[PDB]
């Protein structure tokens, strides 16, 4: 069982840089399914083994496309998370998709 | 005059004339386009099979197909391949209506020179983009 | 004015416009229908080979197929998929006539500014409900 300091030591390596949107469950394969380009997000240090973003992150979709998962991707082209939004959202036409806040647990 | 002037509608023209086909081959439409207001005047076009306002029943739902006849003293402009330029649009209700037909009675007589265009709803479509 | 108020007649509209496709994929008509009471002036269509009150002789017997044109000054609707709304309904002599089309003659003068439908007579079928 991992104590506090043990958790935060860890969670400062992750370093997620970038976020990516897909309409098929990444989980299995996150190379496939892409329907969004690549765009910057930013993390706070850990505490309490739990780091969250520093800002909202302004996402723009293609008309006629659609999204339900995210992925979350390093600085070296390495997905280390995966998950589902709160809805599948189509977007008729091209519009922006606004992430409030995103944050990885080990609690 | 005054009846050529009862109605009051928004155009939309392309001003750019610059679309082109992509490295790829898809077409992509003038970039710049800009709203303008107009006047004229705008009736049923009675003739023949033409459907206004009709509902047309199909095994995928139902549709709405309508069409008017415009006469106006502005000049607005059909597709054009020899001089490469497309077409304008006109609001009508909140939907939009692609100019198809003209007819020039231009420079015929003082007080009564104007034009005459055949104007057809727009079919729903989903939209997509090819832009280089 | 008089001539066209010489007729009074109920129309059926479905003030709601929430219909919606099943989860099985049937259709769902919306549900709150409104009776209202209207004035106008019904006349046989003559146009083509537009069918009034004729009999039409089939294999699985005899049908009767008419239809006629309106004129008054209150805006009934057709179907129309971009708008998502159903058409209406116009009861004469007990039996039901649907707005098939419309021409907008409206905004045009002062005093005869009025509308123009083409109703034709249901045809007879059995009922089924899908409602979820």
């Amino acid at each position: 069982t991992l104590t506090i300091d043990g958790k935060n030591k860890i969670l400062a390596t992750l370093t997620p840089t970038t976020i990516i949107l897909h309409n098929v469950d990444p989980t299995a394969d996150p190379t496939a399914n892409k329907v969004t380009q690549p765009v910057a997000i930013y993390f706070s240090e850990p505490d309490n083994g739990l780091i969250a973003s520093e800002d909202t992150v302004n996402i723009t979709v293609p008309a006629s496309a659609t999204v339900s998962h995210y992925s979350l991707w390093d600085a070296n082209d390495k997905c280390v998370a995966t998950g589902a939004l709160s809805k599948p959202q189509f977007f008729a036409e091209e519009g922006i998709y606004v992430i409030s806040s995103v944050s990885v647990d080990l609690n | 005059m005054r009846l050529l002037n009862r109605h009051s509608f928004v155009v939309k023209r392309k001003v750019s004339e610059d679309g082109y086909y992509n490295d790829d081959g898809d077409w992509v439409a003038s970039q710049d386009i800009v709203e303008v207001n107009c006047k004229g005047n705008i009736q049923p076009y009675i003739k023949g099979s033409v459907k206004n306002g009709t509902q047309i029943a199909l095994p995928e739902g139902i549709r709405l197909t309508d069409t008017r006849i415009l006469y106006t003293t502005y000049k607005l402009r059909t597709s054009d391949d020899v001089e490469w330029n497309e077409s304008d649009i006109v609001m009508i209700d909140g939907h939009e209506y692609e100019v198809f037909m003209t007819m020039d009675w231009s420079q015929q007589l003082a007080h009564t020179s104007h034009y005459e265009y055949i104007i057809i709803r727009r079919d729903k479509m989903n939209a997509v983009r090819n832009s280089r």
